[PDB]
């Protein structure tokens, strides 16, 4: 596993009430357009940022998604080089607790990105992973089982309440 | 199937 150069973090609730925080590592070194792009969304330097957005798809043994602070519902969101940015790596394998970009074919990564709760490596080579959950896990295994409707996504909204860096 | 896109969202 690649080393962990910076951390942030994500203070998540589910209407009103708290879960807790989910600390997560960069792999700096590996991906490090991804782990900047990721890190100054979560201080929210450029106006922008993963504050207060939501985990729109929610799906049990797999993963949650986030990251659509634009639209909120899985169509927008953008990275901090305009648009979109070609994918760094795609050496880095998926494994439970894993960060990695979400996207819409290669070279489309934007600021949509999934944890996985379960293995996923039909997924390897298609989506640059760029960190790990390094505490905060069982706040994830939280989510996970949340109430969604069709679609996956949750009725009760799962919202990124504050993010920052460590 | 089980894919994490932005936009489509297939099988």
């Amino acid at each position: 596993e690649p080393e962990v150069t910076a951390k942030v973090y994500f203070d998540v609730m589910i209407d009103s009430e708290p879960l807790g925080r989910i600390t997560i590592g960069l792999f700096g070194k590996d991906a490090p357009l991804t782990t900047e792009n990721f890190r100054q969304l979560c201080t929210g330097e450029h106006g922008f940022g993963y504050k207060d957005s939501i985990f729109h798809r929610v799906i049990q043994n797999f993963m949650i998604q986030g990251g659509d602070f634009t639209n909120f519902d899985g169509t927008g969101g953008k990275s901090i080089y305009g648009e979109k940015f070609a994918d760094e790596n795609l050496n880095v394998k998926h494994f439970v607790g894993a960060l990695s970009m979400a996207n819409a074919g290669p070279n489309t990564n934007g600021s949509q990105f999934f944890i996985t709760t379960a293995p996923t490596p039909w997924l390897d080579g298609r989506h640059v992973v760029f960190g790990k959950v390094l505490d905060g896990m069982d706040v994830v295994l939280r989510i996970e089982k949340t109430k969604t409707n069709s679609h996956d996504r949750p009725v009760k909204p799962v919202k990124i309440v504050a993010s920052g860096e460590l | 199937x089980l894919l994490v896109t932005a936009g489509l969202v297939l099988a």
